[PDB]
């Protein structure tokens, strides 16, 4: 059992400007997680995978980074329709836990 | 799996079932490599932490120590003798006890 | 006259610190061939039952 | 050094057999009564000549482990069962020291991390006794903590020393040596084979013990099984 502890509850952010979202774990995942995006009223999508990836179809503007324990998702190009929330899947021990998530406004 | 064989003692080795405990009855019993036949019943013995099993003065084994529960039990011999045969003479009756 | 014993009963203190074998033939990830990985499994009672 | 007289001292239990109201008599190591054991103040290495007695009687916690061995390199192991604050640890391992060694991490410890094989953790005004024995590759510890107020030599009276745990360790032991806190007096005895004739109680506890070799009236209640004997001429060794 391994538990998702991301810090940053919420971040404030408009168009043109830069998020990082930093996910924590609790032992070595270190290149098993996964993130998705969660616009409300509709399911997930994946947009990056194995902490370093790029899904077939998402812009070139969210990447990956970190590995061993901590783990974080930045963008640079933040754009409206990715206001939402944010959850850092593990894939290493097979009872997969989710993140608690991390909603981002219009500021 | 890769076993090892060293000068050291093992320290991995196979474990030790058991079976229920039984009193009251003549039964063979195991108690930690005590062997021997009789019944067990519940002792009021006082054991010291680190004695395991008691001896009589004729050093035979009388209360040992349950290894799962730290009970002590009384080992008693199950029942013998002798069987005799009380008879008026078969030249009266043949009626015996 | 003797009364032979009905039952054997067996007595060993309770079994305890079994081998986490559980971990090796249970894990969700082994590793590749080349770097096979080794687990000193030591100290512990080992079922193979 | 100084030497001193072990008055009826160093009984310990041989076996885990529980005995009630039984004069048992049994043959292994024990130390002698009225035999002169030295005095140690200061604490050189000594030997291990099959069985040590261990007698301190300091308050503080300044004797706080022993080391043992024969030929002490980084080929053959040795014995740390150093005294921690809170704890004690079981470090047989295979290795060598300087010249005197002790605690304060250790002293010792600088150059003694090379191939260790066994570790365990037991054990966390008064005398604290201790006998030391090492048998069919069997380490045995006996210990006993009595209350000793305002007395120069070992208390007159009877103790019975209780197994605390034995060790497998299977390995050779000659030198032996405390580990003082570096950062002391205590008493020094030695086992041969002896007979004793143990008194149990009630209880399963030793209460009174007659050394079978010291005088002919003790060899005499030995020979009878007794701890009084009446008027009268008894035949006992040949
Ligand atoms: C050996 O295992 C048995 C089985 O659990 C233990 O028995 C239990 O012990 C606890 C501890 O006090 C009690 O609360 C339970 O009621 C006991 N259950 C039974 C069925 O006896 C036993 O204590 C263990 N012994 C040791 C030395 O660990």
């Amino acid at each position: 059992d391994i538990q998702m502890t991301q810090s940053p509850s919420s971040v404030s952010a408009s168009v043109g400007d830069r998020v990082t979202i930093t996910c924590r774990a609790s032992q070595g995942i270190s290149s098993w997680l996964a993130w998705y995006q969660q616009k409300p009223g509709k399911a997930p999508k994946l947009l990056i995978y194995a902490a370093s990836s790029l899904q077939s179809g998402v812009p070139s503007r969210f990447s990956g980074s970190g590995s061993g324990t901590d783990f974080t998702l930045t963008i640079s190009s933040l754009q409206p329709e990715d206001f939402a929330t944010y959850y850092c899947q593990q894939a290493n021990s097979f009872p997969f836990s989710f993140g608690p998530g991390t909603k981002v406004d219009i500021k | 799996l890769s076993f090892e064989l060293l000068h050291a003692p093992a320290t991995v080795c196979g474990p030790k079932k058991d079976c229920n405990l039984v009193k009251n009855k003549c039964v063979n019993f195991n108690f930690n490599g005590l062997t021997g036949t009789g019944v067990l019943t519940e002792s009021n013995k006082k054991f010291l932490p680190f004695q395991q099993f008691g001896r009589d003065i004729a050093d035979t084994t009388d209360a040992v120590r349950d290894p799962q529960t730290l009970e002590i039990l009384d080992i008693t011999p199950c029942s013998f003798g002798g069987v005799s045969v009380i008879t008026p003479g078969t030249n009266t009756s043949n009626q015996v006890a | 006259f003797r009364v032979q014993p009905t039952e054997s009963i067996v007595r060993f203190p309770n079994i305890t610190n079994l081998c986490p074998f559980g971990e090796v033939f249970n894990a969700t990830r082994f590793a590749s061939v080349y770097a096979w990985n080794r687990k000193r499994i030591s100290n512990c009672v080992a079922d193979y039952s | 050094p100084a030497y001193t007289n072990s008055f009826t001292r160093g009984v310990y239990y041989p076996d885990k057999v529980f005995r009630s109201s039984v004069l048992h008599s049994t043959q292994d190591l024990f130390l002698p009564f009225f035999s002169n054991v030295t005095w140690f103040h200061a604490n050189p290495v000594l030997p291990f000549n099959d069985g040590v007695y261990f007698a301190s009687t300091e308050k503080s916690n300044i004797i706080r482990g022993w080391i043992f061995g024969t030929t002490l390199d980084s080929k053959t192991q040795s014995l740390l069962i150093v005294n921690n604050a809170t704890n004690v640890v079981i470090k047989v391992c295979e290795f060598q020291f300087c010249n005197d060694p002790f605690l304060d991490m250790e002293s010792g410890v600088y150059s003694s991390a090379n191939n260790c094989t066994f570790e365990y953790v037991s054990q966390p005004k008064n005398l604290r006794e201790f006998v030391f024995k090492n048998i069919d590759g069997y380490f045995k510890i006996y210990s006993k903590h009595t209350p000793i107020n305002l007395v120069r030599d070992l208390p007159q009276g009877f103790s019975a020393l209780e197994p605390l745990v034995d060790l497998p360790i299977g390995i050779n032991i000659t030198r032996f040596q405390t580990l003082l806190a570096l950062h002391a007096a205590y008493y020094v005895g030695y086992l041969q084979p002896r007979t004793f004739l143990l008194k149990y109680n009630e209880n399963g506890t030793i209460t009174d013990a007659v050394d079978c070799a010291l005088d002919p009236l003790s060899e005499t209640k030995c020979t009878l099984k007794s701890f009084t004997v009446e008027k009268g001429i008894y035949q006992t060794s040949n």
